[PDB]
């Protein structure tokens, strides 16, 4: 397929596997998730600009708005977790084992 | 598939309007007034044929009528036009509003020596009509035959023969 | 399956060609069973709130029965409509494609040979 | 069918449950050869 | 290209002034100083209110991102629709501010 | 080299995602995602989507990664590092960035031009300026038609942002 | 369940951003306006199952307009043969490919 | 309605100015005699080429030249 | 929570699902999922304990990853089709990623690892919303993209869902985890028949929602969250002792109850398509679900009865809980098998 | 150029239609120098 | 059914809530006054 799109998808999959491999923090998970959003923005933008398709120019702005509202929701969840425990560690989030 | 058919380099030779963009923009309204008919024949041919290869002779007529326009400027009103496009050419955005006295002198000499009235605000953006002697392109997209649609339903709606027929449900 | 049929007239619960069909009678055994479901919902509604089950809330049990019969009448009308559409589409498709639905030759049993398997 | 019925049972004896997988692995391996015989599709293509 | 050349010039001047301002006083052999705060050593206290003003910033900033194509939106042929949606976006930003008011959200950093 | 600037910025973009995705800390991860957002914004700006790249800088890096860094600073308690005199505290920084940019150069090796020169992207890559648009940006007018054409999109987006304000004020109150 | 409320109520909520050949601001066409219009007018109303095999040619033309894989492959073939004929030496570039001839308009 | 208004203009004049300006911005363009001219100026701004029509023989309103009398007028815009 | 804010947020949940259902554009699908997730998060944090915050965090992470994979599927569709119509997809990569994203949204296995934890952490009403209303939007998208869905992928996810939702319910005493593994098994049953007859998918979805809402309404009406606390119901409210358990005999799928209707119609429509091994093995695993849920039925209307003394004080108070539609849902979840050919209304 | 390569047709359209397709950047400036390609494909984007 | 790895799981609480400071600043002399504050935000 097309050349720069392979790079943007590869960036998406690297940030996916970063989200799919937790090390320590919930903030690193939100970072990998929003890197996924960034790569989606770049890829949608490059397609819509390449196609000269006019009415989808407003699409990546809406992607950015909805997913940054999503990220605000994730930061508030992380803050409530960190006020419960003291740290935002993912191993403090394991009370639902039983 | 098939060989794409291109015109020869002798089909593409025409005398070029070798002037700059400010020179074109300075005579723009008089060009739209005076060279109206071959320009509009060409743009009708261009939005109807949808192909630059079927429009070459009308484009040559456009280039010819543009050259005759600028020769007719050159024979009569060379110095007011040069004074006007120099002042148009100084500007970065090439403003008309910075150059009203040179515009007035150019329009004065052109209306005196040639009788060309500069078009009013609104005229050059009108949709005009063009009389042509070429046929209308019956398939400009070169679409092949369309697939035959699925047959619709017709006839009245009789009830279900012995109901739902779901294993033992008699209705 | 039949989603391409009701796409040209979307979100019609009962189309205008449903009215060529006879409606279910009010003595329909399916509708009588739905009224029985309304009566059972009324009885459970008195039972779960600790009321005398056959006595309390006759207005309430009667609205239960009436509501289930009222919904189930239009449900049975749509059911009859969709099976009528199924059979109409089937018969028009058999009539339109004869080469895929040939009449198979029914041979009498004097020519039809079956292998006999004795039980002994 | 009997060929994989032996080889699945011997797979149970090298599994670790010894004669339990003999009635399980060989009975699953028997279905594979019978499926290859009579064309049995578990992931069947939608037709109707 | 001229933009990127100017950005590279500004970055190189900034890094050069940072490099000079770090390396020029280190040529001094001044002294090796021994043993180089209001709280003693305790943890950073989390403040819920600073986080709330950061999120309120982010949400009104997304609403501003919706508001940005309005000088281009004024040029349209469907002006009644455009004016209605512009007033509706600024009204929803105002309704967000009013809800942020009336739930004591803008308090002690009002 | 200068023709291939979009491909080069994409390679920098993938390397920056490898940078923060290995997750040394959320603060260095945030720094790597800021750098990656800047170079991916450069990818967008080198097609001619200038409003969309400025939306990246103004909104993504300008609000959202600000709030990410702001929230990250209110957790993950800081601790010092090496601070020996200016060879160690800045010369190691310069050598580390020199190794990083030499890695950016070193991933563009003969195993890479086998993918590049076989499937040559430049020559025909950015076809955005193919012919004339006119006295407008197509990208700007498509974004501007959010108000005339995109009525339902404005309604659902503004309602989701109002609901986002309400939702954050509910789940952060803790009551 | 696709509850087609937009076609039931006669409102347009999102059909306008759906395709490239729709009504665009200032009548800007997409790069593949004609190819998508031909694919849509081929595949209209006949169903997807007939459309995948009866309108395959219009769809291959439209996908090759979108992605230009055959065109990039042909250009890479011509340019790599040109590189081979330069390095072997049996070809020399003309003045209009070295920038020496003061272009047409 | 007049005691409350003076009370809120005494307490909170910032919000009174805000609601008054926003109310004027809402209900004022519906009352203006120049709102139609914004529409008429925006639809008279020629971003595209005025693609001409094939003259079939009966179009007495479509002109043949810009300086022909028939066609849309912008004399209202030069005069105002 | 302020009840006006609760009503506005529940209308935003419903509005997000309706936006997924009615829209023809993929961006509006993605918007409807974003709105649905954003709005359902405060319903989970309604009580503000650490378990609900942990459950909301895990739910946010899984649904957010699924939304990103959904948008990547949409973007690959725009590559290979240049358009945005919600219909079939034009790349097996986009079809695979969208099937994975919708399977993550449904909690189908192997993306099932959030559903028992999140259902455990949140209250019973929000668990009801998560196991009934949140299933509707991804099943609608799977209904509309079924010309593109890979058969082997959806059948693998369906059998892995039915097997893991079966073997999850052995070791459980928490009722919400039991309903979550029942959810995983039933979503496997729904997506098994999707590429053969999606009307049977809609039948299984509607009957499952009725039975699930009956079970969660009974769990709210008895204030029971565990098996051990459900077993005190006979000394407190004896009519609840039979309704919970014959609804639970419906949920496994057992005639003459209406929960046998979906699995029987699925087996019926998959053997038209010459698949005989697959409905047999899926319904054997449904019998494994019956095995564990019948053990729970024994524990509640049989052996482990014993009571406490403060039941003597609960006897003097009737219920004031609005057991809304509970007789209607209990009659619909049990006595609807004679009305089985009503399923044509979903065609 | 394309003489030694067998089975080649010069000016072969990659489309199945005979409709005029608008030429891509590399169909026009493809065999040209890199300075013309720079001024063609990043000229307006990089202009000041 | 408790195996080895699940035998040390205590059951969750009945109401699903679990068993779960303020800043102190020393404004030193750096008129001269030392203030030991107790802040609450
Ligand atoms: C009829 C069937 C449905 C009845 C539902 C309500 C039952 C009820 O409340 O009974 C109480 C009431 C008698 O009780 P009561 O003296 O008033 O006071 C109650 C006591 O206080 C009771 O005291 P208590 O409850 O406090 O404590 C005792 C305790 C003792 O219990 C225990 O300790 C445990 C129970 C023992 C173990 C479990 C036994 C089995 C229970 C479940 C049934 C399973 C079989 C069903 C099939 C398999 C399902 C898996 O519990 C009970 O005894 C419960 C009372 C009710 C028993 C019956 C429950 C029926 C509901 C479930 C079945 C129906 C729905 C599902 C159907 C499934 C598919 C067929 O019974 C009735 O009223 C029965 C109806 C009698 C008159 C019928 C008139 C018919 C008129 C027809 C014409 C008019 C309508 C026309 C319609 C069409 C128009 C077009
Ligand atoms: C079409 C689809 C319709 C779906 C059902 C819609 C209603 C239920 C859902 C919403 C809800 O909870 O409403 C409250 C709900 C009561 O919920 P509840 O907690 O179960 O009731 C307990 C006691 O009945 C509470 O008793 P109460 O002491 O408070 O006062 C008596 C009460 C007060 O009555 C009223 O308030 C009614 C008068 C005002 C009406 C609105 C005026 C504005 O009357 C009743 O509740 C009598 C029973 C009403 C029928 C309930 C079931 C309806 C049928 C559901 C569909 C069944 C489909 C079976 C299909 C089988 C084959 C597939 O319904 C009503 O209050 C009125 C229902 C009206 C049904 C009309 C049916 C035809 C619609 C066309
Ligand atoms: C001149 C103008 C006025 C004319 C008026 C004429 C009538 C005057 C009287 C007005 C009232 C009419 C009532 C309906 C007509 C009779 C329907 C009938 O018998 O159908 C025979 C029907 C088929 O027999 P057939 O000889 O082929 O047809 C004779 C007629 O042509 C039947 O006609 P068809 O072949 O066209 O029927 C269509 C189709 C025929 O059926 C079929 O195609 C076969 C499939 C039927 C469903 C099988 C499901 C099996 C799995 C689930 C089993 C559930 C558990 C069983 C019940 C547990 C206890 C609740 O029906 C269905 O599929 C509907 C589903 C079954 C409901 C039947 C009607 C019930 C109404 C009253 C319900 C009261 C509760 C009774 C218990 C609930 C269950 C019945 O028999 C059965 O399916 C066996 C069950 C017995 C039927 C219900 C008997 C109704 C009277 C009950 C009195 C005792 C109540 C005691 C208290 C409550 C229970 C504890
Ligand atoms: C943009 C703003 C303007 C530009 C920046 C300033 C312009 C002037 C730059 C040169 C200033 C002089 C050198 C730096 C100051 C040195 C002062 C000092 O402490 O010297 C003693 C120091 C140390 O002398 P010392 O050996 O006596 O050390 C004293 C400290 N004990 C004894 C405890 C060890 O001298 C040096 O370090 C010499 C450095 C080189 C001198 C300058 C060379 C030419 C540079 C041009
Ligand atoms: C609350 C919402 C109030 C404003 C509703 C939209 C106002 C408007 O001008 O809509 C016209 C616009 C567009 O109508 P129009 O008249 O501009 O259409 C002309 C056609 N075009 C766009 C091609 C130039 O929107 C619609 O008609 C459909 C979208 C909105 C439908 C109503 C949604 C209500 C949601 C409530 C929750
Ligand atoms: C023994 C009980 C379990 C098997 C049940 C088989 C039911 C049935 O209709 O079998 C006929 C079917 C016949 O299928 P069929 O008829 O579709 O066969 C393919 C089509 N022809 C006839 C052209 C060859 O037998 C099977 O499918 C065999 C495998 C049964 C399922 C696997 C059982 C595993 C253990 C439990
Ligand atoms: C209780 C019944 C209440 C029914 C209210 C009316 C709803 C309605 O009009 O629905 C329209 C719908 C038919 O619309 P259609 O577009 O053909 O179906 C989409 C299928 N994917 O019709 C249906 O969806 C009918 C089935 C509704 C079943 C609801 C109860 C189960
Ligand atoms: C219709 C057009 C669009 C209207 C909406 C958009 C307006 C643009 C500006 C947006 C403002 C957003 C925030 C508004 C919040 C209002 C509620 C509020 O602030 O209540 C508290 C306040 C008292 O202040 P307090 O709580 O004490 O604050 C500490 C400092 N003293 O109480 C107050 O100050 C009372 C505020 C309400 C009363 C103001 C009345 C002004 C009337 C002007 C004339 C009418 C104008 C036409 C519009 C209709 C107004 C009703
Ligand atoms: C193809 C299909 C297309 C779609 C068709 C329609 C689909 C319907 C899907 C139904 C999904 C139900 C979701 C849950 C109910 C939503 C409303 C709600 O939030 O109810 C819970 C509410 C919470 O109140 P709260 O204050 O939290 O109480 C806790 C104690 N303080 O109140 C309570 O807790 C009160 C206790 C009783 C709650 C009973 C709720 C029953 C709702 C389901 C009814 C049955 C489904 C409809 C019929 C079948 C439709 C398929």
């Amino acid at each position: 397929m097309s050349l720069v799109y392979m790079n943007i998808m590869m960036a998406f999959t690297v940030s996916l596997t970063g989200l799919l491999m937790y090390r320590s923090h919930l903030m690193s998970s939100l970072l990998c998730l929003e890197g996924m959003m960034l790569s989606l923005f770049i890829l949608a933008t490059l397609m819509i600009l390449n196609s000269h398709f006019t009415l989808a120019s407003m699409m990546p702005i809406i992607l950015l708005v909805f997913a940054a509202c999503e990220a605000a929701l994730g930061l508030s969840l992380l803050v409530m977790v960190s006020n419960t425990y003291g740290t935002d560690y993912v191993q403090n989030l394991n009370l639902l084992q039983c | 598939p098939g060989i794409v058919e291109l015109p020869s380099l002798e089909d593409l030779k025409v005398q070029e309007v070798k002037v700059s963009s400010s020179v074109l923009k300075a005579a723009a309204h008089h060009y739209g007034a005076q060279c109206d008919k071959p320009n509009k024949e060409f743009m009708l041919c261009r939005w109807e044929e949808k192909d630059p290869r079927r429009c070459l002779e009308e484009g040559k007529l456009v280039n010819q009528c543009a050259l005759e326009f600028f020769r007719q400027i050159k024979r009569h009103c060379a110095e007011p036009f040069t004074e006007y496009w120099t002042c148009i050419d100084y500007s970065g955005l090439q403003l008309f509003r910075r150059c009203r006295k040179e515009q007035a002198q150019f329009d004065k000499c052109v209306l005196d020596k040639l009788g060309w009235v500069r078009p009013d605000l609104g005229e050059l953006s009108k949709v005009t009509k063009v009389k042509t002697d070429r046929p209308l392109p019956e398939n400009p997209y070169h679409s092949r035959a369309r697939p035959e649609p699925n047959p619709e339903v017709e006839g009245d709606l009789k009830p279900a023969r012995h109901g739902s027929r779901l294993f033992f449900w008699t209705m | 399956m039949m989603t391409g049929r009701q796409a040209r007239a979307p979100l019609q619960f009962l189309p205008d060609e449903a009215r060529s069909l006879p409606p279910p009678k009010l003595t329909d055994p399916r509708l009588a069973y739905i009224g029985f479901l309304g009566y059972c919902s009324g009885l459970i509604d008195n039972a779960i709130r600790r009321r005398p089950v056959l006595s309390a809330g006759l207005h309430r049990q009667f609205l239960y029965i009436t509501s289930f019969v009222f919904v189930g009448y239009y449900l049975l009308k749509r059911q009859d409509y969709m099976y009528a559409v199924r059979d109409h589409d089937m018969f028009s498709y058999i009539k339109s494609h004869p080469e895929d639905f040939p009449e198979k030759d029914k041979k009498t049993y004097r020519e039809v040979f079956e292998e006999f398997h004795p039980v002994r | 069918p009997l060929n994989y019925l032996i080889g699945g049972c011997a797979g149970g004896l090298t599994l670790g449950i010894g004669a339990a997988a003999c009635a399980y692995m060989g009975l699953t391996a028997a279905l594979v050869k019978m499926g290859q015989l009579e064309g049995w599709k578990v992931f069947a293509e939608p037709k109707v | 290209m001229n933009l990127m050349i100017t950005l590279l010039t500004n970055f190189t001047l900034a890094t050069l002034l940072v490099t000079i301002a770090f390396w020029l006083p280190q040529l001094n052999v001044y002294s090796e100083k021994t043993s180089p705060d209001p709280m003693g050593s305790a943890r950073l206290p989390f403040s819920m209110k600073f986080f709330l003003v950061a999120i309120t910033f982010l949400l009104f900033d997304l609403e501003i991102a919706l508001l940005l194509p309005l000088p281009w939106a004024s040029q349209t042929t469907n002006l009644n629709t455009m004016l209605t949606m512009a007033l509706l976006l600024i009204f929803l930003l105002a309704v967000s501010l009013a809800y942020e008011w009336t739930q004591k959200g803008l308090e002690w950093t009002e | 080299m200068m023709t291939y600037i979009v491909f080069i910025l994409s390679i920098i973009f993938v390397m920056g995602f490898v940078g923060f995705s290995s997750k040394p800390s959320p603060i260095y991860g945030g720094l790597g995602l800021i750098v990656s957002g800047g170079v991916g914004c450069g990818i967008v700006l080198n097609f001619g989507g200038s409003f969309l790249g400025l939306m990246v800088f103004l909104i993504y890096l300008g609000g959202m990664m600000v709030v990410f860094g702001y929230t990250t600073a209110m957790a993950t308690e800081q601790y010092p590092e090496v601070w020996v005199s200016n060879k160690v505290v800045l010369g190691t920084f310069i050598t580390g960035l020199l190794m990083e940019f030499l890695m950016v150069y070193y991933v563009l090796k003969d195993k890479e031009v086998e993918i590049v020169f076989k499937f040559n992207g430049m020559g025909d890559w950015v076809i955005y300026d193919t012919g004339d648009s006119g006295f407008f940006s197509e990208e700007a007018m498509g974004i501007a038609a959010l108000y005339s054409y995109g009525t339902w999109l404005v309604i659902v987006t503004g309602w989701s942002l109002l609901i986002g304000v309400v939702v954050i004020m509910e789940i952060t109150r803790g009551n | 369940p696709f509850f087609d409320v937009q076609k039931k109520l006669g409102v347009d909520l999102d059909h306008w951003m759906t395709i490239q050949s729709a009504e665009q601001p200032h009548r800007i066409p997409a790069r593949c306006h004609a190819f998508e219009k031909e694919w849509i007018e081929c595949a209209h109303g006949i169903g997807s199952i007939r459309a995948e095999k009866e309108c395959k040619i219009e769809f291959e033309d439209f996908r090759e307009c979108l992605l230009r894989q055959k065109t990039m492959k042909r250009l890479n073939a011509i340019k790599r043969q040109r590189d081979k004929l330069i390095k072997e030496g049996k070809y020399t570039p003309p003045p209009h490919h070295s920038g020496q001839e003061d272009l047409r308009p | 309605v007049a005691a409350f208004l003076k009370n809120v203009w005494a307490k909170e004049p910032v919000l009174v100015a805000s609601f008054a300006i926003a109310g004027l911005a809402v209900i004022l363009p519906t009352l203006s005699p120049y709102t139609k001219y914004s529409l008429m100026i925006n639809r008279a701004t020629p971003y595209n080429y005025p693609v001409p029509l094939r003259d079939d023989g009966n179009m007495p309103d479509v002109p043949s030249h810009p300086q022909d009398p028939q066609g849309p007028s912008l004399e209202w815009l030069k005069r105002l | 929570m302020n009840p006006i804010i609760l009503i506005i947020i529940l209308m935003t949940v419903m509005l997000g699902t309706i936006i997924v259902m009615i829209s023809t554009h993929w961006l509006l699908i993605w918007i409807g999922f974003e709105m649905n997730m954003l709005a359902i998060i405060p319903i989970m944090m309604k009580k503000h304990n650490p378990r609900a915050t942990e459950a909301s965090t895990k739910y946010f992470l899984t649904q957010s990853t699924a939304s990103m994979l959904l948008m990547m599927a949409i973007i690959i569709n725009l590559m290979f089709s240049g358009q945005w119509t919600v219909m079939k997809l034009f790349n097996p990569m986009a079809s695979m990623l969208m099937t994975m994203a919708l399977a993550m949204k449904l909690g189908m296995a192997p993306f099932h690892f959030w559903v028992p934890e999140v259902t455990q952490g949140i209250p019973l009403s929000s668990g009801l919303i998560l196991l009934t209303w949140q299933k509707l939007a991804p099943m609608s998208v799977l209904y509309q993209i079924l010309p593109s869905i890979n058969l082997d992928l959806i059948l693998t996810l369906s059998i892995l869902s039915i097997t893991i939702g079966g073997w999850g319910g052995l070791n459980q005493t928490q009722l919400r985890k039991i309903m979550a593994y029942s959810s995983i098994a039933h979503m496997g049953w729904m997506t098994a028949v999707l590429l053969y007859n999606p009307t049977m998918t809609l039948l299984n979805l509607i009957i499952y929602i009725i039975m699930t809402s009956t079970m969660f309404t009974l769990f709210m009406a008895n204030s029971t969250t565990t098996t051990l606390s459900l077993s005190h119901t006979w000394n407190k409210a004896p009519i609840m002792t039979i309704l919970v358990l014959i609804t639970l005999l419906s949920m496994g799928g057992l005639p003459p109850l209406s929960g046998f209707m979906p699995k029987w119609m699925i087996i019926q429509e998959m053997t038209k398509n010459d698949s005989i091994i697959l409905p047999t093995l899926m319904a054997i695993t449904a019998l494994l679900n019956l095995y564990f849920y019948m053990r729970l039925t024994y524990s509640t209307a049989l052996t482990m009865f014993p009571s406490t003394n403060n039941m003597k004080m609960k006897w003097q108070f009737p219920t004031t809980k609005r057991m809304t539609l509970l007789p209607t849902m209990t009659v619909l979840s049990t006595m609807l098998l004679p009305l089985t050919p009503i399923l044509s209304i979903l065609e | 150029i394309m003489k030694d390569v067998p089975g080649w047709k010069v000016g072969e359209s990659v489309f199945h239609t005979t409709r005029w397709v608008t030429p891509m950047m590399g169909e026009l400036y493809g065999l040209r120098t890199g300075e013309e390609i720079l001024s063609s494909t990043y000229g307006f984007i990089w202009y000041t | 059914y408790p195996t080895k790895e699940t035998a040390h799981w205590k059951p969750p609480p009945w109401n699903d809530v679990d068993p779960p400071s303020n800043l102190t600043l020393n404004f030193g002399p750096q008129g001269v006054l030392r203030l030991v504050m107790e802040l609450s935000g």
